[PDB]
């Protein structure tokens, strides 16, 4: 265990980077991927057509993935949305260089 | 398991490594390890 | 007194009579933090709040 890696892997979990580690471990258990892009595609529009009102900020895709992350033994938040604990209040966005 | 490297790294030896990782490790390990490279090489210049 | 032909105004890009163009700013040709990449300049907020780029556009619209 390193002991200077908290900031990289806390930086790592925020930026979104555990998305693509998710899409490349489920493309390594499939041998076409445009038939997993096209599976994925139907699963999300399913998801779309069972609870419309429920999407519009969580993003139906990534709730298929994190579904499929779930289900595989991995903790992952709903659609990978977290919220920033830190905001000063309403109306304030943060500014990302 | 990674090499320990001595000499002087240049764009074809960059190259090379950057195969061998994407090689080994994947293109998901390489693109953090590119992206941390690339941090410190600003630094450093 | 003026003679035939000397300057009695300076028109806009020129001072003195010579052809201005542009600024005298002080450079350093290093590299910063990434921001240099390719060509790309940093620049100082001095250059905004002197207003030493400062320019004005006009442009016309007719029915």
């Amino acid at each position: 265990r390193i002991p200077f890696l908290e900031e990289q892997v806390r930086k790592i979990r925020d930026g979104g980077k555990l998305l693509t580690m998710d899409i490349h471990r489920l493309l390594l258990n499939e041998d076409n991927r445009f038939d997993f892009v096209n599976e994925i595609a139907a699963e999300a529009k399913q998801y779309v057509e069972n609870n419309r009102d429920e999407y519009g900020a969580k993003k139906a895709i990534l709730h298929v993935l994190s579904n499929r992350m779930n289900d595989a033994g991995v903790y992952r938040a709903e659609a990978y949305m977290e919220s920033d604990p830190f905001k000063p209040g309403p109306g304030y966005m943060k500014d990302e260089l | 398991n990674l090499v320990f490297h001595n000499k002087a790294i240049n764009g074809t030896a960059m190259k090379r490594l950057i195969s061998r990782l994407i090689d080994h490790f994947g293109m998901a390990y390489t693109s953090h390890i590119l992206d941390q490279v690339k941090t410190l090489g600003f630094q450093q210049a | 007194c003026i003679k035939k032909g000397q300057i009695l105004a300076d028109g806009a890009a020129t001072v003195g009579g010579e052809l201005a163009l542009g600024k005298n700013v002080l450079v350093a040709y290093m590299p910063w933090e990434g921001y240099n990449s390719e060509d790309a300049v940093l620049i100082s907020e001095r250059l905004v709040y002197e207003d030493i780029y400062t320019s004005f556009h006009i442009r016309k619209y007719e029915i």
